[PDB]
């Protein structure tokens, strides 16, 4: 359980711990540590460390425009197709790891990305237009 | 002095003892904050209670206190044999200095009866030289707090040759004291032999040593 | 008892380290003179505005033979003297034997 | 706490900072270990001196193509007479620094013991005479003239300096590559303010008394050191926790 | 948890103005505010006046803002938290009823709620302002009268504490030790315990110095034998 | 104030203003500003931008996992040992600078920061899960 522990393991005991994925990720690699400095690892090093900050915040630039800024678990006002898929509640989430499920919604990721922004965000956001003050 | 004390307040072991103070709407207690200190006479102070109730930092837990339209207090809970000391308190807004007290000297009863280890010590050869005639003794752990001042000399008590002097509390959270003796050479000659009169409450056996030998 | 314990982002404390820096200087010989061997080619430009806080308080403890930003500054001019002498004309074939007599002194 | 320096130029001398900064009070000195003689001393002045150096050759680019397109560029017939290298420096208010100098050494060594200046006792050539780059060309004006004078316990003239330009040179001891540096062609003059002084031990001396401190500069990276002695940077930690009673919803 | 020590031990005329001085160790002097206190024959101890040693903003007491002043000066820094100051007070006009037991006080906290009430206090300074001249003390033996507890004697001294009694330093754990004495002639005296085991004369030594400073010290007398 | 005006002031005093720290920090630098651009100053300052992001996104990662991604000040659910530090409210608050703080819980600071990812989300988004629809 110190990283990736439950990665085997069922969808429901990985959701228990998925802080501990989340954290080690952006900090680890430890890349923080003749005269010259134009070596074939330094070039090796920076450009390692640049796809790191530029592969998170790829990721983070998603929950926020998401309203999950800094939640590592959002419930989100989308409904669910029944076309993605057509199990039940105890049949995926007591069966599947996270790996297969990733490749049972690779196919249609993407739809539901474009989806969760309309509703969670952009709709939410406009819907105090009428609220905020009155 | 404008502040007020609960003057001599008493208290046994393991239980409680409060001292209040109250004073007039130029200094009083209303909307003026307030402070306590501790007061060994003569030795060095400390801090106990600041503000309020909000107690010093290291300073046990067991002190309380509380603060009415006037009436200010400590509760000092579950007392030990080192709090017999005289306590004080000064008010104070945020701006200015405290403005102190009068003096509660506290004692704590309920102790153990001690009998103090005396022993008198006579004149030396060099003190025949100045002719100066004194003689002294030494006491402690001699609780209560209460001397006796009388001498033998010619199996009478002496008028013009007894000293009264300070008592002081000792580092031990005791008592010490000791009698001195202001007289002439001629009255050491003329009467030899002594003996050391402590009204101790207990049994009669006090140590009693003749000057000339 | 009944203490929680807050967060603080924006907090100021600091630990004795050393990073790399960079150049600072503003419009100086550009197009009179040009091509110098220390601003190099182009340097980031400093801004007129200085910036200056004075803190109070503090007591930090300095150190000047254990610096380490002289360590840098001694070894950034060496590797920029070497860069700016690369693209220059080599003197290889004036190692030859040189018959030189005294100057004109009547 | 600033986020710029100041103007800190990188003035390449000898035993003899120049253009340096400094900021009032008595001519301060620094040492990384005063007891030590072995060790150099920093020394700063609470006034500089204006100092004046020049070449009165009067040289002639001579263009000499080697190879395809690269010309290399030589000393040609030397028009107008020949002269010396020379460095001026102001002989009254040179006395005046060097009488600073030995009041703020004294109450530091002991203020009982003679004052023995010297020339730059043994070294080289190059690291015992104030080597600087000026005008293009490598001046290397000799340091034994000025502290000839010793003081101890209680339309003017100026002293001058013999000085020789060299053209190959490969500065701070770096052996890699040497560099051949081009005759500057017509008139040269230098004209910069002394700042700051090198000077280095006085012998095993046991006990005794009698000793000061001779030139010398025989590492680079000190000469950076008379900028930098206030200067240190510090990593920024804008994290801190801190507990209070203070707690947010009970369930979300 | 910074040690405040004060000078001690200055005595004058009536009619004298003399300044008490306090070393302080261990603590910031800069925002640290110090006060000073007063304890006279009578019960109650007083308040004086609270400086700041920066900015210099002070309040004294109103019945000693016209005659008593102090100053500060400025501190030397030992690290970024640790530093070493010291405060000074002059007083210009004092009776009998002025003398006493001086202290000085380390300034409560840095903030705002309540800073000007005293916190870690020094050992203290007592002021005799008696016109009576200055005297030097006399040392007696005071030797046990069952041998066939010890200490020294001090008869007729005039004014203050003279502390310190013993030679070498040799024993400071187990040394009980007494006060004073007010004489009828108006001659101070007092004497000192000390608690070792009982053992032989020839084997161990006998000697006790007292330091003074109405008059230096000198001889450091020891007991008779009997 | 203008920056680390209280650096050492109260951390009361220097806890009322630490917008300013923390604006400066990221932006600071004026980064954004022969015909080569291969230099040695050019290196060492992209380098030196690195790390400018890549310090603050290694703080801003700690604060997403803390609830805190839009807050300068959280008052998070952990509750405080005594063993950390055994001075009252106002002993703390009204007499030590930050710096002396920052050193006082340098030794047990890591220890802080593992329970709060616990108690602060990894139990608090959870617990939305017999409350989030019921
Ligand atoms: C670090 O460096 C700093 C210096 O930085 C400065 O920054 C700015 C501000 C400029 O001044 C710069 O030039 C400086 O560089 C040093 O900072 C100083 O520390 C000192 C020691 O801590 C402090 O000295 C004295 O503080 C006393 C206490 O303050 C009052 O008020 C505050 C704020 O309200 C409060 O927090 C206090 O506990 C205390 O109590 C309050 O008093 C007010 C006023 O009476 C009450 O208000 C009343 O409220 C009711 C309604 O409720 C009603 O409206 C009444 O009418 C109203 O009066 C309030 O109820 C009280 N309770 C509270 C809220 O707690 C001051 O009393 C004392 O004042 C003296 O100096 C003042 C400033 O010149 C004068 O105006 C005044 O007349 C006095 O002469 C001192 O200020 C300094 O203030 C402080 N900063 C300054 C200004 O220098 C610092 O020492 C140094 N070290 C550290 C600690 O890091
Ligand atoms: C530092 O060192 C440099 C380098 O000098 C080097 O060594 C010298 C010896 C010479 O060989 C250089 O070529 C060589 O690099 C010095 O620079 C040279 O200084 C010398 C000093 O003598 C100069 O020599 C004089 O040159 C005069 C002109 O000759 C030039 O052109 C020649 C061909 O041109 C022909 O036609 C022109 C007219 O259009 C005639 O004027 C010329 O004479 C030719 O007929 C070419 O070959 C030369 O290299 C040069 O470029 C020349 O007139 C002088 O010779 C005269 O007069 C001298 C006194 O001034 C006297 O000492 C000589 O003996 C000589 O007398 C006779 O002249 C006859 C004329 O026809 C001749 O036929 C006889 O042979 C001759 N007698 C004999 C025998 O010698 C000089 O020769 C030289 O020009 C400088 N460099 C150049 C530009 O080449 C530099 O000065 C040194 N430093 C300093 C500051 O001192
Ligand atoms: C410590 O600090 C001190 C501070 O003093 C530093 O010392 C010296 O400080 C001086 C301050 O003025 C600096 O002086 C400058 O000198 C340059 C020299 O460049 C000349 O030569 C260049 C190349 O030669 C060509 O031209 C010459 C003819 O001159 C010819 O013979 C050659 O064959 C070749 O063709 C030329 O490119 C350059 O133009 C110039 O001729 C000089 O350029 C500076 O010019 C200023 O002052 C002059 C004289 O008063 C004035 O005419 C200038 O006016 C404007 O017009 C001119 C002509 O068109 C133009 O070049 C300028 O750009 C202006 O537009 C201008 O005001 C100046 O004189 C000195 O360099 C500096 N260093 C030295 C040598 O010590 C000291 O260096 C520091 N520390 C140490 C020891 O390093
Ligand atoms: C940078 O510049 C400095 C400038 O000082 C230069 O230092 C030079 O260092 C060299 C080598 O170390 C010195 O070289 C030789 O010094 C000889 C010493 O003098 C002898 O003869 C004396 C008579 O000379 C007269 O002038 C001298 C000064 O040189 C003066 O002290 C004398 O009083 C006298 O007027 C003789 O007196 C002296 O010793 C006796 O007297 C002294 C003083 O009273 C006494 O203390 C002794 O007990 C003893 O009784 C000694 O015996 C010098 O002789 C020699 O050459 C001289 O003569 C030749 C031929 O004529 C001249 O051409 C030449 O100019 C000299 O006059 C030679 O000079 C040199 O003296 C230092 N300084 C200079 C230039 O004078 C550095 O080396 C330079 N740095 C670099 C990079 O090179
Ligand atoms: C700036 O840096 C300098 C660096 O020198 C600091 O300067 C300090 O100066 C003092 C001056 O007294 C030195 O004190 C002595 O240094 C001796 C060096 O040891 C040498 O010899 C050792 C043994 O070699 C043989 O000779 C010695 C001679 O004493 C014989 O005793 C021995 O039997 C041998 O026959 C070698 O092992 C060593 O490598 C050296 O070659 C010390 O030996 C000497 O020790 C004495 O004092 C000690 C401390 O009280 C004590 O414990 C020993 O028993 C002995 O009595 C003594 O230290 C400092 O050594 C020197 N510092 C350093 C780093 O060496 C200077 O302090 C600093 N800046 C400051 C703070 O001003
Ligand atoms: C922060 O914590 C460090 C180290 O503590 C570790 O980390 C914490 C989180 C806990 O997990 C601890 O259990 C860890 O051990 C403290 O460091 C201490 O520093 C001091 C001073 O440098 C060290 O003291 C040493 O003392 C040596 C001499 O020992 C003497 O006493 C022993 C025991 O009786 C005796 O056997 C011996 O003969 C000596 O008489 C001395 O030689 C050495 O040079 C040094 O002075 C101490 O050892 C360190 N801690 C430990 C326990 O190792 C920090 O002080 C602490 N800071 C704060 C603010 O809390
Ligand atoms: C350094 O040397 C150069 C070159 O010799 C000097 O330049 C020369 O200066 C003189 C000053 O009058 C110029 O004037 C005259 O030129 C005519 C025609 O050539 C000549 O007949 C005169 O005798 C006189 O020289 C001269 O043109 C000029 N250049 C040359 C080619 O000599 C310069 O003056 C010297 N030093 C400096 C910087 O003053
Ligand atoms: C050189 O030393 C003398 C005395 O050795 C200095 O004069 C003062 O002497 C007294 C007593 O020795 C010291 O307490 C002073 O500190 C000395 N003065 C100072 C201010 O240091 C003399 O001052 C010393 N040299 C100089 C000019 O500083
Ligand atoms: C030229 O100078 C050198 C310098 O060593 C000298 O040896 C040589 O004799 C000199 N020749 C003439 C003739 O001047
Ligand atoms: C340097 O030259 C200037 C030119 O005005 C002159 O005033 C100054 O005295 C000179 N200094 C020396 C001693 O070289
Ligand atoms: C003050 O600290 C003590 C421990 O030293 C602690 O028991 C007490 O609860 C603290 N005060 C408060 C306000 O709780």
């Amino acid at each position: 359980l110190g990283f990736l522990g439950a990665a085997g393991s069922t969808m429901g005991a990985a959701s228990m711990t998925l802080t501990v994925q989340a954290r080690n990720l952006l900090s680890g690699i430890v890349q923080q540590q003749h005269l010259l400095k134009l070596t074939v690892w330094g070039i090796k090093q920076l450009q390692a460390r640049v796809l790191a900050v530029e592969r998170y915040l790829r990721d983070q630039q998603l929950l926020g425009i998401w309203g999950c800024s800094g939640k590592l678990i959002c419930c989100t006002n989308v409904p669910w197709n029944s076309s993605w898929s057509n199990r039940n509640l105890s049949e995926i989430w007591d069966n599947m790891t996270w790996l297969q499920w990733d490749k049972e919604i690779s196919n249609y990721t993407q739809i539901i990305y474009g989806l969760l922004e309309e509703s969670q965000n952009q709709q939410e956001k406009n819907e105090q237009d009428l609220l905020a003050l009155d | 002095s404008v502040l007020t004390q609960s003057a001599s307040v008493s208290g046994s072991l393991g239980q409680s003892v409060t001292i209040s103070c109250t004073g007039p709407n130029s200094v009083c207690c209303s909307h003026k904050s307030i402070s306590w200190y501790q007061w060994p006479p003569g030795r060095a102070p400390t801090l106990i209670i600041y503000e309020d109730n909000e107690r010093a930092p290291g300073i046990s837990p067991r002190f309380s206190g509380y603060k009415s339209y006037w009436s200010a207090y400590l509760t000092i809970s579950d007392l030990r044999p080192e709090d017999e000391t005289t306590y004080y308190c000064c008010s104070y807004t945020h701006n200015s200095g405290c403005v102190f007290g009068t003096g509660t000297k506290v004692s704590v009863l309920g102790q153990s009866k001690a009998n103090p280890s005396v022993t008198l010590f006579p004149p030396s050869s060099e003190e025949l030289q100045a002719n100066k005639a004194t003689l002294v003794c030494l006491i402690s752990d001699f609780y209560p707090g209460a001397v006796t001042v009388a001498w033998k000399a010619d199996s009478s008590p002496v008028k013009a040759g007894v000293e009264t002097t300070t008592p002081s509390k000792q580092s031990n959270n005791k008592y010490a004291a000791s009698s001195y003796l202001s007289l002439t050479p001629e009255q050491w000659k003329s009467h030899r032999s002594y003996s050391c009169q402590v009204t101790h409450e207990g049994s009669t056996v006090e140590k009693t040593v003749a000057p000339t030998e | 008892e009944n203490l929680w314990v807050t967060v603080y982002y924006g907090v100021p404390v600091w630990k004795d380290a050393e990073t790399t820096l960079f150049c600072a200087s503003d419009a100086k010989a550009y197009e009179t003179e040009k091509h110098n061997v220390w601003a190099t080619h182009a340097c980031v430009p400093t801004d007129p505005n200085p910036q200056e806080i004075h803190l109070e308080n503090v007591t930090e403890e300095f150190n000047m033979w254990k610096n380490n930003m002289v360590e840098q500054m001694h070894t950034d001019i060496i590797s920029l003297w070497d860069q700016s002498l690369k693209p220059c004309v080599k003197l290889t074939p004036l190692c030859v034997t040189l018959q030189c007599t005294n100057v004109t002194n009547n | 706490t600033v986020q710029c320096t100041h103007g800190i130029k990188p003035v390449v001398s000898t035993q003899l900072l120049l253009n340096g900064s400094l900021a009032e009070e008595e001519v301060m000195i620094r040492s990384e270990n005063i007891t030590n003689n072995a060790k150099n001393i920093l020394v700063q002045f609470n006034t500089p001196v204006q100092i004046n150096c020049t070449r009165p050759n009067n040289n002639t680019r001579k263009s000499i193509r080697i190879g395809p397109g690269q010309a290399f560029y030589a000393t040609g017939d030397i028009i107008g007479d020949i002269r010396q290298a020379h460095c001026n420096v102001s002989k009254a208010t040179w006395n005046e620094t060097l009488g600073k100098v030995v009041k703020q050494l004294r109450k530091h060594f002991g203020n009982n013991t003679i004052i023995r200046f010297a020339n730059s006792s043994g070294g080289d050539l190059e690291v015992t005479t104030h080597s600087f780059n000026c005008g293009g060309e490598f001046f290397y004006c000799n340091t034994s003239g000025l502290f000839n004078s010793t003081w101890i316990s209680n339309s003017n003239d100026s002293i001058t300096l013999p000085c020789r330009i060299k053209q190959i040179i490969n500065m701070w001891q770096r052996i890699g590559q040497a560099m051949y540096a081009p005759p500057i062609q017509g008139v040269i003059r230098c004209v910069s303010n002394i700042t700051g002084l090198i000077l280095t031990r006085d012998g095993g001396s046991t006990n005794s008394t009698t000793e000061t401190f001779r030139p010398g500069g025989g590492d680079m990276r000190d000469n950076w050191r008379s900028e930098l002695y206030k200067y240190k940077v510090v990593k920024i930690e804008p994290l801190g926790v801190a507990p209070t009673r203070c707690k947010r919803r009970v369930v979300g | 948890e910074g040690q405040l020590v004060q000078s001690g031990a200055e005595l004058k005329k009536p009619g004298a103005s003399v300044k008490i001085s306090c070393k302080t160790s261990g603590y910031r002097f800069n925002f640290y505010h110090i006060n000073w206190i007063r304890q006279t024959a009578g019960r109650g101890p007083e308040w004086m006046g609270w400086i700041s040693p920066y900015s210099g903003d002070k309040n004294l007491a109103p019945a000693f803002q016209d005659r008593v002043i102090m100053t500060t000066d400025t501190e030397v820094p030992v690290t970024s938290f640790t530093s070493t100051g010291a405060a000074y007070m002059e007083i210009r006009n004092l009776k009998f009823d002025d003398t006493g037991t001086y202290f000085c006080a380390k300034g409560l906290l840095r903030d705002g709620s309540s800073t000007w009430l005293p916190y870690l206090w020094g050992q203290g300074t007592l002021l005799t302002v008696s016109s009576a001249s200055t005297k030097g003390p006399s040392v007696f033996p005071l030797a046990p009268s069952s041998k066939s507890a010890l200490g020294c004697l001090v008869k007729d001294y005039f004014p203050e504490p003279v502390t310190v009694s013993w030679n070498s330093g040799a024993l400071t754990s187990g040394v009980h030790t007494f006060p004073a004495v007010l004489q009828s002639s108006g001659l101070y005296s007092l004497s000192s315990v000390v608690t070792v085991p009982s053992s032989s004369l020839g084997t161990q030594t006998y000697i006790c110095n007292v330091n003074h400073k109405p008059s230096n010290t000198k001889v450091d007398k020891r007991v008779e034998p009997k």
